[PDB]
RNA sequence: GACGGGGUUGAUGGGGGGGCGGUGUAACCCCCGAGGGUUUCCCGAGGGGAGAGCCGGCCCCUCCCAAUCGCCCGAGCGUGC
RNA sequence: ACGUCGUCUCUUCCCAUCCUGGCGGUGCAGCAGCCGCCAAGGGUGGGGCUGCCCGCCCAUUAAAGGGGAACGUGAGAUGGGUUCAGACCGUCGCGAGACAGGUCGGUCUCUACCUGUCGGGGGCGCUGGCCGCCUGAGGGGAAGGUGCCCUCAGUACGAGAGGAACGGGGCGCCGCGGCCUCUAGUGUACCGGUUGUCCGGCAGGGCACUGCCGGGCAGCCACGCCGUGGGGGAUAACCGCUGAA
RNA sequence: CUUAAGGUAGCCAAAUGCCUUGCCGGGUAAGUUCCGGCGUGCAUGAAUGGAUCAACGAGGUCCCCACUGUCCCGGCCCGGG
RNA sequence: GUGAAGCGGGGCGAAAGCCCCGUGGAGGCCCGAAGGGGUUCUGAUGUGCAAAUCGUUCCCAUGACCUGGGGCUAGGGGCAAA
């Protein structure tokens, strides 16, 4: 078996929705991607509302600015960077100056070798796989 | 039906959504809790305001466990309660209604109660336990009557008010007769009644907002691409098929706020002797000063910042009780 | 209930008060006012040019 | 409309003093100022020091002013089953 | 003279049940799947295409059921299509013209009288008047619904591949009810900067419909915070005990 | 052969193609519209004008960047009702 | 604002010529007030300010341009960039 991150996910203020087009912190070779789908128990809406993701969140999305072979692709990504403020349930409020995702496999394994920039501690406790490549954490 | 489905706008569960009848919360349940002792179930207080607070957490499986967690708290100013009469009820056996069989009341009510009452000169006590005494074999409940002294409270208003407040703790109606006697004429703090940690319900009349549209009130759409349509667009498009006709059930403007409503679970953080600790050095916005005791709830509260507020012993409460030690509050926000 | 200092004014931050602020640079500023936090990241002021950091 | 609080045995609104807060450092005065001229005692955008200044549909304290004078509603009696 | 498609908005009802609750069968090892029965309390969503409805498709999802209400609802909206007058094409007609073939354009009227509904008031009655505190016939409620992770356990099962469950612990999403401490929005209270002009200059000020720009108390507010449960009774589909005819 | 000839150059699922969301590419995560090709074309075609877009367009349409309260999802304020 | 014909200078060059800069002031030319028109919001109004208006956004704006006064054409007739 795999190691475990923590069961919990606390409300955080989403960041991103459906065709939100956001940057990638990792060496993939996508570099920008366009957010199409929210993935889990979180992800279910009510009529007329957008679903929408916050760090630590894992969503679908199609690359679209990168290296010529993963354009149109569809995969999975972790939200780990969000300009949107968020308290945490410590009473924290927290905001990032850009918006940040990751690729990965459905699983959780990033795709890439290497996260540049910080990373939001709700990413690196939900995914360990994250959280060994994550160089800063906040 | 509907084109696409998603839940009704707003509940029907607080229909009529008209003001309440009494700016006074006027509680229906009160639970049956076995302390091992006679005490009363309740106890009212006044809305001072909210504060923050950096409070340890002390739930062990929680994921926060031990780590300190800012919370929202409400300050309650909480003058005694000074114990003016005490009735006692049976069960009428034509219907099972509870139904009042007599009162005592003190002999010297205060010159405020006057305000409220049209009193003696003086009550004679002793023919009034008297007569109670004779319906002691009948009782099934025994409450006390409180009046309020906002005298004390940082409102600064003479007129009290007035309510019951059942005694319980002890399965004996005998014991719960005898200690509200005991209590005739006399003030109840309220460390007499709670202890800190404990889970209390809060009932009150909340925020008065006057008249309110839909949108407000139900939380219906606001007509999407809103400057398309005449005739405005805070509104619902239809207000009924053609049958049945207008139904109680469509939402409609009216009164907003100024309802009675319960919430439940909320702990008491801390019971204090003297204000002047918590009472930020600005004062306490709209309300005024804390000078005597008080109660700090987790959370929030019904009401306006100076309604009067009932406190009682939950009739819900969780499975798992809170730790048995009082919790840890650090710090709070009205402090340097 | 750890103090952190405003990273323009200067000033104490009590729990539960301003905003954590992660520059893309990975450095974490605190800001104990809506004041300080545009002051410092959306209009690009100089705090040592401000009368009211200097003199507070 | 209503509701709630106060009404001199009174802190109900205002005034005055204090607290807390917003903005950002007024006036006056002293120093610096690219350079020019009645040559270095004048002009000059601006910078610095001390002092902030203005303001509060919030809190406290204090009877200084006003909560006055007044106008109304109100059961009371019979009869039968 | 009953406003002609669809959509929007908003409410309710049906059950021939898609998910959620209960149970059974299986060509049910497990994981899945298939089939039947009870059950309508709650959920049934977001997009691409087309005027659509329907349908196909995309990423999710516990699942993304279907119907009725004057084909619910235009004195509520919208007006893309259809279905007026202008015009083009193809075809038909000697012709003027025609086509439910395609195409571009093309006024959506009304101060609400009654009733209904939602909230707000005055009175009379309640067996003389009044004050305060109570009771509870009945009425309303979805006030809650529903997921995920860890453990169980790489265990049961299985040749392997694969791979559960009960119980225990933690947390969301949707809905409902509150609240304003934090953060966010506003804030024509307030403070400051600054453009043009006018009041002789400085200072102070008018106007540019806050002149514009920045900050912002209170209040309001959500993008923020808090509460939002288990139980008992009789039952349904049925499963059993004892038990004769 | 039939009322003479028998659709040439071109052009096309056309504002002209019913079948039909025609088939294959482009563009989208997903394109009944659009663009590029294909063509025994229900029923295209030469002053009945064919082909043809430089310039021009309050003509009809699709795509891209920017942008935003159109929307997610609503909130507060101003003047007049 | 653009900058036609025409007219100067300079540069390259074997000739022709080509290039740069200026001058010049053409056009049912362009942006845009007045003026003329009447596209959108399918805005307001819709017992109206009005038996066709108002706001906004727009189109033209040296010309087949807009406008006053005078004159001609009359009903099976006129007049019509239809
Ligand atoms: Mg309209
Ligand atoms: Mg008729
Ligand atoms: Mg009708
Ligand atoms: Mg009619
Ligand atoms: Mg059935
Ligand atoms: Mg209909
Ligand atoms: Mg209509
Ligand atoms: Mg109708
Ligand atoms: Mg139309
Ligand atoms: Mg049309
Ligand atoms: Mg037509
Ligand atoms: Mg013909
Ligand atoms: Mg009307
Ligand atoms: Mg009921
Ligand atoms: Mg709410
Ligand atoms: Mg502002
Ligand atoms: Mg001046
Ligand atoms: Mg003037
Ligand atoms: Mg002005
Ligand atoms: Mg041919
Ligand atoms: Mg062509
Ligand atoms: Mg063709
Ligand atoms: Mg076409
Ligand atoms: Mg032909
Ligand atoms: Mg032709
Ligand atoms: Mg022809
Ligand atoms: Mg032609
Ligand atoms: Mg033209
Ligand atoms: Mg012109
Ligand atoms: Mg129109
Ligand atoms: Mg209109
Ligand atoms: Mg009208
Ligand atoms: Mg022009
Ligand atoms: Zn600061």
């Amino acid at each position: 078996k795999r190691t475990v991150g923590v069961p919990y996910r606390f409300h955080v203020t989403p960041g991103i929705f459906m065709n939100s087009l956001v940057p990638v912190a990792d060496n993939s070779g996508a570099k920008l991607v366009r957010v199409i789908g929210v993935v889990g128990h979180y992800s279910k809406s009510v009529h007329r509302r957008i679903p929408g993701a916050g760090v630590g969140d894992m969503v679908v999305v199609v690359v679209r600015e990168g290296k010529p072979e993963l354009r149109k692709q569809i995969f999975r990504a972790i939200v780990v960077r969000q300009r949107r403020p968020y308290r945490r349930p410590d009473g924290t409020w927290v905001a990032f100056e850009d918006n940040a995702v990751v690729i990965v496999t459905p699983e959780g394994d990033p795709k890439g070798s290497e996260i540049h920039g910080p990373v939001a501690m709700e990413a690196t406790l939900r995914w360990p796989t994250i959280a060994n490549l994550a160089s800063i954490v906040v | 039906g509907l084109k696409i489905n998603r839940p009704r706008r707003g509940s029907m569960g607080v229909y009529p959504r008209k003001r309440a009848a009494d700016i006074v919360p006027r509680v229906r349940t009160w639970p049956e809790v076995n302390l091992g002792k006679p005490t009363l179930l309740g106890f009212a207080a006044y809305k001072a305001g909210m504060l923050h607070a950096v409070v340890v957490d002390d739930r062990p499986t929680s994921p926060l466990y031990g780590k300190e967690v800012v919370k929202a708290v409400t300050v309650l100013d909480a003058p005694p309660l000074y114990v003016a009469a005490v009735r006692l009820y049976t069960l009428d056996p034509t219907n099972g209604y509870k139904v009042a069989v007599g009162e005592a009341w003190v002999s010297e009510p205060p010159a405020d109660l006057r305000r409220v009452l049209t009193l003696p000169e003086k009550f004679d006590t002793e023919k009034q336990l008297k007569a109670l005494e004779e319906y002691r074999d009948v009782a099934v409940d025994v409450r006390v009557l409180v009046a309020t002294q906002p005298r004390l409270s940082g409102i600064g208003k003479k007129t009290p008010e007035v309510l019951e407040i059942p005694v319980g703790g002890v399965p004996s109606i005998d014991e719960r007769i005898n200690f509200a006697i005991s209590l005739l004429g006399k003030t109840v703090s309220p460390k007499d009644v709670f202890t800190p940690g404990q889970l209390v319900d809060v009932i009150a009349v909340t925020k008065g907002k006057g008249y309110q549209g839909v949108v407000k009130r139900f939380g219906v759409t606001i007509l999407p691409r809103w400057h398309k349509h005449r005739k405005g667009h805070r509104r619902t498009g239809t207000i009924g098929p053609q049958a049945p006709a207008l139904m109680f059930t469509q939402p409609r403007p009216g009164q907003m706020g100024f309802h009675q409503r319960t919430e439940y679970n909320k702990r008491i953080l801390k019971i204090g002797d003297n204000g002047a600790e918590i009472t930020p050095k600005s004062g306490f916005p709209h309300y005024g000063v804390i000078k005597g005791p008080y109660i700090l709830l987790q959370g929030s509260v019904p009401g306006a910042r100076k309604r009067l507020v009932v406190l009682r012993y939950p009739v819900r409460p969780p499975k798992k009780a809170p730790p048995a030690a009082e919790p840890q509050v650090v710090w709070v926000s009205s402090q340097s | 209930m750890k103090i952190h200092k405003c990273s323009f004014c200067g000033a104490d931050i009590p729990p539960g008060y301003g905003i954590m602020y992660v520059r893309s640079d990975g450095t974490v500023q605190r800001f104990c006012s809506r004041k300080c936090f545009v002051s410092a990241v959306k209009y690009g002021r100089n705090p040592r040019k401000l009368a009211w950091v200097r003199k507070k």
